[PDB]
């Protein structure tokens, strides 16, 4: 359901981590 | 009727778990290179003429 | 006179300030806790809520408007007879135990 | 320890309000101050003697070495 | 101090019939302390720097008080550790232990972590096939794509094997065991 | 270390009856003009200046 | 009786826009939580970096 | 969870029940840098300092990493301190296991940070370790061997710089590990806190409240830390530690490291070995010492003035003996120091008990 | 070649502070200088000079020099 | 003598919380450690290398370590050699050893100056207050032959002649080399050396104090925030009667 759109910030959120961070 | 700004900035960035993480990811990216590049001016401006990258140019020529 | 000093010692002490009678400030022991379980209800509910006050004012760092701060004169021991008790109960144990 | 076990309590009522209801910093300086002026004051005949006395005994002890090590004291 | 030494030992219930093979789990704690004991007396006289580490171990072994005697019993007791996990693993595969899952997959852990331990310890020695054991084993991450080559040097501290290498692998060798138990 | 005349009168001049640990110099030289000792203080093992 | 028990006055403690009693506190929610957040955010802006 | 996010805490613990967590993080600090360090450091003599200034000089970061450490030990003892005269005031130590076991950790620390000291191999680090394992010569019949025991050999030399390091490395994991009881044996009685009052009527869940809080706390030890690191890294050093062991020279002026100078200045008053050795000892172990010597009636010291005013005396006391610690062995210190010295056991061991009888007898009871 | 360590030391040594060190410099030179035996030298008045003197060129100095 | 003479403050640019090396006068600092401290005193933590994009170009340090010869070897044959200098060479040691650095200065030992400002109480001010501060010795006072009188060398006697005065080298930028500005650019030059991580701690420092001047206020309001709950609360005793 929601996860959809919540797991594609966590997404999102993670990818700009690793990107920026790294 | 236009609600405050912080109403704005709840509503659309920090209401949601996975908003309220974006959020914080790309403002740390964005507040990264902007605190750098302000504090890096000010030490540079401190010390203007003292440091190598000041002086640099009188040995160089590649 | 040491009862002159021993006014001012009260109010330099200051459990007063936080509204504390000066058995509500009696470190815990073994005794004192049984003392405080013979307690009849409205001694034991009284002690409860003075020392909660004195925990919250604690917590906030501020003390009571001095017209409320416990006067010495009035101060009275209200867990003396039952741990006095407590204590001749248990030296008669001790005593028992040595025969 | 846990919560439910700790005590026995009676006739005690408490009434809070959400963080989100309130401000961080009520009268923080209005009331704020005062309130640290009287808390240095209630202390300081208690804390700041003993450093006192530390301050005279190391200035006279630092004084006497100096004198010591010369012609004239 | 009584109970959990308990409750957790002494009236600890256990089957009436397990046989030797349940022996082992005691037998690689014993290992454990073993090379842990041994491990520190030889920490207290090897020295990690390229140009000497070669040099202490034969000063462990021919100067150092009963040196010789700590030295092969913290070689051979790396031996005996192996023996025991792989009897352990073997019972535990022929018996079906392995359902009780998360016991099962920390032994798993284990055995990975035991399995680096030993390979950073070999290599301690600076001998031939201390060197080339570092070589081939770290560059088993040269395979991850991308940053393969980049893991490998970050972890040598340099284009090669070194005094960097030596160094961190002492580090390594050092805490691991602890972290084991 | 290679003592003068001085620092040898000294002390042969010590009463000995009142040192700690008690020695003549002569108990603990061979030729007076030479002392020769292991410079670790008998406290904690500091070098004596 | 239980009825006897009401609410102390906390207009002292308030953040002013919840301060009339005859006026929705939901208008203003929005706006209360996005201050305290954002101080939130911020401070884990600051600790990312 | 329970053990930290509803453990019951009191609503009123202050400042002062920080340096707890505080502790906890200087100890992951100190671990942290500390294998960090070990991954660069050699122990043989001939390479320790050397490897050290390579870490400075050479290694990405190395300089931050070596006086976040260098300085960390300075900001362990600073909390130690705190959180010893916090249990002392309060009247924390009637826990008495948590307590005691709080006495080892302090034993512990100073031997683990006496022997990172020795690591760098300077000259502050060769007569450090000279000394302080002399220590132990004081020791009838047997000292001697003790300790040459301790050395490998004769003198402090190589087997000696490479064993601490085998010590200095695991002990900070024992005292982990050791920590990891002490809060064990507290968490069956909860917190106590500034009134010396049960608070059982009050219990605040730790988390958000002192979550939040020691988060706050921690923020202001780094400040301080980092203030130490990047704007006065060597204020709390000694210089001659820049200097490479000299065994045939020990400075002029050599010095203990600032949180040891109270002990130092305290052995330094007494004119024979083995009481020098015995008071200096007994300066530490008289915590183990101080719930025996409770007098009052009461737990904490808040409520009483008497207490008090002879607490701070003990502080700046300390602050004396430092001071001393500090100076020459020469007139008017050696005087002041021997005054200060029976001073601070006078405190524990008469004074203090006495107080509490005192205000006892003007509380009527 | 003027070093402004000169000036700056003759600038200085006109402080009162300066000058009357100076003074018990030189009667200490006066009074040692006449003894053919004496333990005592002049070290400490010298050095009195000296952190006198030396305080005030710290300050005015470094202005003389790159 | 026992008596103690302590260092003023001087004003060095780097002395502030926020204050830089004047990297100019590193530069000319290395000159003088260079041509003049060199040939008695060694600095065994410093590389040709370390030099490049502080005080010197990549080319300059290369030029600058080729004037000098090092040994290197074994080559095929077993045997050493001489050869020209390079970037990760340590700067040339004027002796093979202290006995032989004692034997060429009177018995005295010239330390190593890699870390002598950090290695020595007062630092610059302690080193610069030393070379600018020989003077004749006081009345009464009679140095045996090979000591010089200083006044802020503990006990006063020191066995390094002045080893600086106007003139006693010519520096690359034309600045006149009176004594007192050889001193100020060497000691500049020996903080660098003790401290090369002198500059970034302080850049780092100010983003350090920025930062806590952000999360400090923060934390502490999201502290307040919490504990407002706590703070606001109101208690009453109700007891049956
Ligand atoms: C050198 C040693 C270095 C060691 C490392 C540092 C260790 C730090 C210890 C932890 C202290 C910080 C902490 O968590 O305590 C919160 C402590 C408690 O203050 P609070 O949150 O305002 O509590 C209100 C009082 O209970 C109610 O009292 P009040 O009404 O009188 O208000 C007091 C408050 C406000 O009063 C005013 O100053 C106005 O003043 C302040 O504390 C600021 O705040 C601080 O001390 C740090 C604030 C810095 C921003
Ligand atoms: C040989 C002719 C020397 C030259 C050229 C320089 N120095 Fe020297 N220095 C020399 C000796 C023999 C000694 C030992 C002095 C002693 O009595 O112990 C020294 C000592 C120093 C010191 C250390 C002083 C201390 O506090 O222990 C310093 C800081 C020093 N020297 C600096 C220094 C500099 C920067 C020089 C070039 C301008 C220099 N020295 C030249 C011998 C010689
Ligand atoms: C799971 C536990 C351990 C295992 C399996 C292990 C394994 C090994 C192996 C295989 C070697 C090489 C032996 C050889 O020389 O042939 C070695 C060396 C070494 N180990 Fe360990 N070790 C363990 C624990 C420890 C600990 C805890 C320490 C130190 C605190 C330690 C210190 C050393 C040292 C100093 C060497 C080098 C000297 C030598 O080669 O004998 N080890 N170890
Ligand atoms: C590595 C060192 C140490 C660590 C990590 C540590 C940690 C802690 C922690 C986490 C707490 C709870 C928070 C607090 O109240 O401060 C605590 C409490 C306490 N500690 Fe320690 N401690 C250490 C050393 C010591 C020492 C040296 C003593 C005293 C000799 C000691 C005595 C106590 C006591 C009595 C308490 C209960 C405090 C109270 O509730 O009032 N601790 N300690
Ligand atoms: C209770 C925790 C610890 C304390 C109090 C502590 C304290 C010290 C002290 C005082 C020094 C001297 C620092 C200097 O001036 O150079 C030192 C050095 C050192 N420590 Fe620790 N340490 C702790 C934990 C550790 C751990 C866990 C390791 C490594 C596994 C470690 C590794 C080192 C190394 C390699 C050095 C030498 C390099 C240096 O001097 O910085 N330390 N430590
Ligand atoms: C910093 C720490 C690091 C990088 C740790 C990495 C650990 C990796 C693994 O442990 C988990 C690994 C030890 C384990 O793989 C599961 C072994 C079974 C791999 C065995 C192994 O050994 C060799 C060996 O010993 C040699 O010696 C001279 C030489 C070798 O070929 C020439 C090998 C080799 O070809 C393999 C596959
Ligand atoms: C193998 C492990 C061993 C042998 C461990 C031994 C641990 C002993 C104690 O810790 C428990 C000990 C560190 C602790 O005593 C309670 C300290 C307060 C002692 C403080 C101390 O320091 C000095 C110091 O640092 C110096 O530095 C250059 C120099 C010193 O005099 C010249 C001293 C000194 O005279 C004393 C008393
Ligand atoms: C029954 O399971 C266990 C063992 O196997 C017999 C052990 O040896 C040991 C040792 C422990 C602690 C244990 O729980
Ligand atoms: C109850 O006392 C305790 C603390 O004191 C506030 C802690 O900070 C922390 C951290 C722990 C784990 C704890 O148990
Ligand atoms: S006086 Fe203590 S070691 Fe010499």
């Amino acid at each position: 359901r929601n996860w959809v759109p919540t797991a594609q910030l966590w997404g999102a959120v993670g990818a700009v981590g690793l990107v920026s961070a790294t | 009727v236009a609600p405050t700004l912080t109403a704005r900035l709840y509503s659309l960035l920090f209401r949601r778990t996975s908003t309220f993480a974006l959020t914080i990811v790309v403002g740390a990216l964005f507040f990264e290179r902007a605190f750098d590049q302000g504090a890096d001016a000010i030490y540079e401006h401190i010390n203007e003429g003292k440091l190598w990258k000041h002086i640099k140019h009188k040995y160089e020529n590649k | 006179w040491l009862e002159g000093i021993r006014k001012w010692y009260y109010n330099a002490a200051g459990f007063n300030k936080l509204g504390l009678m000066r058995d509500d400030t009696i470190h815990e022991n073994d005794d004192v806790k049984e003392a405080i379980r013979r307690l009849p209800e409205n001694l034991y509910d009284d002690r409860v809520f003075r020392i909660k006050r004195a925990l919250d004012l604690s917590m906030r760092q501020q003390i009571l408007p001095k017209e409320q701060w416990t006067k010495y004169e009035e101060d009275k021991s209200y867990l003396e007879p039952y741990l006095k008790e407590v204590i001749r109960e248990r030296k008669e144990r001790e005593e028992w135990a040595k025969k | 320890r846990q919560f439910g076990h700790l005590t026995r309590v009676r006739h005690v009522i408490t009434y809070s309000l959400s963080p989100f209801e309130q401000r961080a910093f009520p009268h923080y300086f209005s009331k704020g101050i005062p309130n640290v002026l009287r808390r240095t004051r209630a202390c300081i005949l208690r804390v700041a003697p003993p450093f006192v006395a530390f301050y005279l005994v190391y200035t006279w002890g630092t004084q006497e070495f100096e004198k010591s090590k010369r012609k004239n004291p | 101090l009584m109970k959990i030494v308990n409750n957790a030992f002494i009236d600890l219930p256990a089957p009436s019939n397990i046989s030797s093979w349940w022996n082992f789990g005691s037998l690689l704690g014993i290992c454990l302390i073993l090379q842990i004991l041994t491990g520190l007396f030889l920490a207290m006289h090897y020295t990690s720097d390229t140009t000497t580490a070669f040099s202490s171990v034969t000063h462990i072994c021919r100067d150092v008080n009963y040196g010789w005697i700590i030295r092969y019993m913290h070689a051979n007791g790396a031996s005996m550790f192996f023996i025991c996990l792989y009897m352990h693993v073997g019972r535990g595969l022929y018996y079906g232990s392995y359902t009780f899952l998360e016991t099962w997959n920390i032994g798993v852990i284990l055995l990975l972590t035991v399995m680096a331990t030993a390979f950073m310890g070999y290599v301690l020695p600076w001998g031939q096939m201390s060197f080339w054991g570092a070589t081939v084993i770290t560059n088993l991450l040269s395979a991850i794509p991308y940053i393969g080559t980049n893991l490998v040097e970050w972890i040598w501290g340099g284009f090669s094997v070194d005094k960097a290498t030596l160094t961190r692998f002492f580090a390594f060798h050092f805490i691991l065991p602890f972290i084991i138990m | 270390r290679h003592r003068t005349k001085k620092e040898i009168d000294q002390e042969a001049a010590v009463e000995v009856s009142q040192l700690r640990d008690p020695q003549h110099d002569l108990e603990r030289v061979k030729k007076p003009e030479w002392v020769i000792l292991i410079g670790v203080c008998t406290h904690l093992g500091c070098v004596p200046i | 009786s239980h009825t006897d028990i009401k609410v102390p006055d906390f207009s002292d403690y308030r953040r002013p826009e919840v301060l009339d009693s005859t006026k929705s506190s939901k208008e203003s929610s929005e706006a209360r939580k996005g201050f305290s957040y954002l101080v939130t955010a911020t401070t884990t802006v600051g600790v990312a970096y | 969870n329970n053990a930290f996010i509803d453990l019951p805490a009191p609503s009123n613990i202050s400042s002062w029940w920080n340096f707890g967590s505080l502790l906890g993080i200087c100890l992951i600090l100190q671990i942290l840098t500390g294998l960090f360090l070990a991954m660069h450091y050699t122990s043989d003599t001939t390479t320790a300092f050397s490897s050290v200034t390579h870490i400075c000089r050479d290694v990405n970061y190395g300089w931050i990493i070596r006086y976040m450490h260098a300085n960390g030990a300075s900001m362990f003892f600073i909390c130690l301190y705190m959180h010893v005269g916090r249990g002392l005031y309060y009247g924390s130590y009637t826990f008495l296991e948590t307590w005691n076991i709080g006495v080892i950790l302090l034993l512990t620390v100073m031997a683990t940070a006496f022997m990172g000291y020795v690591l760098p191999w300077g000259q502050m680090s060769f007569w450090g370790a000279t000394v302080i394992t002399n220590l132990l010569s004081a020791i009838p019949y047997i000292g001697t061997n003790l300790v040459e025991w301790i050395w490998g050999g004769f003198s402090v030399d190589k087997a000696t710089l490479t064993r601490f390091f085998a010590f200095h490395f695991i002990l900070p994991f024992i005292i982990m590990a050791i920590a990891m009881v002490h809060l064990l044996f507290l968490h069956e009685t909860g917190s106590n806190n500034p009134t010396g009052i049960s608070s059982d009527v009050d219990k605040i869940p730790f988390h958000p409240y002192y979550t939040i809080k020691d988060i706050l706390g921690a923020l202001l030890l780094i400040l301080a830390l980092m203030l130490l690191v990047l704007f006065a890294p060597d204020l709390l050093g000694d210089p001659d530690n820049y200097t490479p062991a000299n065994p045939l020279n020990t400075p002029p002026h050599i010095k203990p490291e600032w949180y040891f100078l109270f002990a130092y200045a305290i052995l330094r008053s007494i004119p024979n070995k083995l009481g020098g050795v015995l008071a200096l000892a007994f300066s530490i172990l008289i915590l183990a010492l101080i719930p025996l010597l409770h007098t009052s009636k009461q737990r904490s010291m808040m409520f009483r003035p008497l207490s008090q005013c002879l607490f701070w005396a003990l502080v700046a006391d300390l602050l004396t003996l430092t001071w001393i610690g500090g100076q020459p062995v020469e007139h008017p210190y050696i005087t002041i120091g021997q005054l200060a010295s029976v001073l601070y056991f006078l405190l524990i061991l008469v004074l203090m008990p006495t107080a509490g009888t005192i205000e006892n007898k003007l509380l009527k009871w | 070649l003027v070093d402004p360590l000169t000036t700056v030391r003759e600038q200085c040594e006109q402080l009162e502070k300066c000058v009357k060190a100076r003074e018990r410099l030189e009667l200490c030179d006066e009074r040692v200088s006449s003894r053919s035996q004496t333990e005592e030298d002049c070290t400490e008045e010298l050095l009195d000079f000296l952190h006198a003197r030396d305080h005030c060129v710290a300050h005015k100095l470094f202005n003389s020099l790159k | 003598s026992d008596l103690e003479l302590h260092p003023p403050s001087y004003p060095w640019s780097h002395r502030g919380l926020l204050s830089s090396l004047d990297h100019t006068s590193i530069r000319r600092g290395f000159q003088v450690y260079k041509q003049v401290c060199s040939s008695c005193h060694s600095m065994d933590y410093v590389a040709y290398r370390h030099l490049v994009g502080v005080c010197y170009t990549e080319d300059e340090a290369k030029a600058l370590a080729e004037e000098v010869e090092v040994q290197d070897g074994p080559n095929e044959d077993g045997e050493m050699f001489m050869r020209p200098g390079k970037l990760s060479d340590y700067f040339p040691k004027p002796y093979p050893n202290p006995e032989a650095a004692r034997a060429a200065n009177n018995g005295a030992l010239p330390p190593d100056l890699s870390y002598i400002v950090r290695a020595r109480h007062g630092g610059e001010d302690y080193v610069f207050s030393l070379l600018t501060g020989y003077c004749e010795p006081p009345t009464g006072v009679s140095l045996r032959e090979g000591l010089y009188f200083n006044p802020y060398f503990p006990g006063q006697a020191i066995g390094m002649a002045p080893p600086i005065y106007n003139e006693v080298l010519e520096f690359d930028d034309g600045t006149p080399a009176t004594m007192s500005q050889v001193a100020k650019d060497v000691c500049t030059f020996l903080r660098w050396a003790a401290e090369p991580e002198h500059d970034h701690r302080k850049r780092m420092g100010l983003k350090m104090l920025l930062m806590m001047g952000l999360l400090l206020p923060l934390v502490y309001a999201m502290k307040r925030h919490k504990w407002s709950v706590l703070k606001s609360r109101k208690l009453a005793y109700r007891p049956p009667k």
